[PDB]
DNA sequence: TTAGAGAATTGGAGAGTGTGTTTTTTTTTTTT
DNA sequence: ACACACTCTCCAATTCTCTAA
């Protein structure tokens, strides 16, 4: 009863979080000099798409606030050390 | 009560083995030929004649005449189970509703949605016609024959048989078979992903996917 | 200096209760 | 049998406080 879903640290370090992020951009392409605006649009498009995988309930700005707060926890640092360099 | 599985096998045996000394006595097994035509989508309705059944099993005829609705469902399922055996050919795509079904198959790879045939009984020759005054309450549920004059007829209307919905978020589809004269539609997605995440996706009904049948109303009066 | 555990207050997710809902006979004025 | 309006409850989210890393 009352099994309310919410985005906590264990969910954030799951596969649809940072691992999926690490792999989403290796297929993308960017145009660079004089096209930075379009590259930003493409980047944000993929980022909103990815965020919706992780927790499809919040608006994107509210989701960013949750990630900004939740980034403080040691649990995500234990995964960050793997995402940076390698496992 | 009878075991309707045994009755199903008996009905299958009738369809598989009966020949009326048919096609000028050449014994070409009328219902087998009909099943070929049905499998190749040459024909839609199939009128099973109870006089043919009486040649093998009059007790089955009596079983059908009372509580006919059970045997309607039973014969329909038997025909659906036997249909692939009389198929040999691939049929051309010719209907938008079946284009949706084809897409559904392509994506997958209830039966009511696919069951594109109709099954009806032709009354036994023993049963003389009643007048509209002699169909009293002891005949509820039983197969009857009536005689009279038509007074009024409506236009042909589309009657709903099974509804098909799509979900905005998860991209899945859902089905709802209809039997009563009224129903209540669905609203919010019951699929596990939407439910577990409580994501709140809504359901949109698709007239391109759902199944409809021709329906008409009529009145008949005493001589 | 930065972060986690134990205790107190409060929002709201959810359940329960009460109630509502064409077709016939007779008269009166004015047209005939 | 199927919809509003109202009352009420228990579960657990948010912050205070004390503590260790
Ligand atoms: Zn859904």
């Amino acid at each position: 009863k009352r099994n309310i879903p919410k985005l906590d640290a264990q969910r954030l370090i799951s596969e649809r979080g940072l691992p999926a992020l690490r792999h989403v951009f290796d297929k993308a392409k960017f145009k660079g000099k004089g096209h930075e605006a379009e590259d930003l649009k493409m980047l944000i498009r993929h980022m909103e798409h990815w965020a919706h995988r992780l927790f499809p309930k919040l608006q994107f700005e509210d989701f960013i606030d949750r990630v900004e707060y939740l980034g403080s926890k040691k649990e995500v640092q234990t995964c960050l050390k793997r995402i940076r360099l390698d496992l | 009560l009878k075991d309707y599985a045994l009755e199903k096998e008996k009905v299958k045996k009738f369809l598989q083995e009966f020949y009326q000394d048919d096609e000028l006595g050449k014994k070409q097994f009328k219902y087998g030929n009909q099943l070929v035509r049905l499998a190749h989508r040459e024909q839609v309705a199939l009128y099973v004649d109870l006089d043919d059944v009486a040649e093998d099993d009059p007790e089955l005829v009596d079983s059908i005449c009372e509580n006919a609705r059970r045997y309607a469902k039973l014969f329909a399922d038997a025909v659906q189970e036997l249909l692939p055996q009389y198929k040999e050919r691939e049929v051309v795509n010719k209907d938008v509703l079946d284009v949706y079904i084809e897409h559904r198959l392509m994506m997958e790879q209830p039966a009511e949605l696919m069951r594109r045939f109709e099954l009806y009984f032709q009354g036994p020759s023993s049963n003389k016609p009643r007048v509209i005054r002699e169909v009293r309450a002891d005949s509820v549920g039983k197969l009857v024959t009536v005689r009279g004059i038509v007074t009024r007829v409506s236009e042909v209307k589309p009657k709903m048989v099974v509804a098909t919905y799509t979900c905005d978020q998860c991209g899945a589809e859902t089905y709802q078979p209809i039997q009563s004269p009224t129903f209540m539609p669905l609203i919010m997605c019951p699929s596990q992903e939407c439910q577990t995440n409580r994501s709140g996706g809504r359901l949109y009904l698709q007239t391109r996917g759902s199944r409809f049948i021709k329906f008409q109303e009529m009145k008949m009066q005493e001589h």
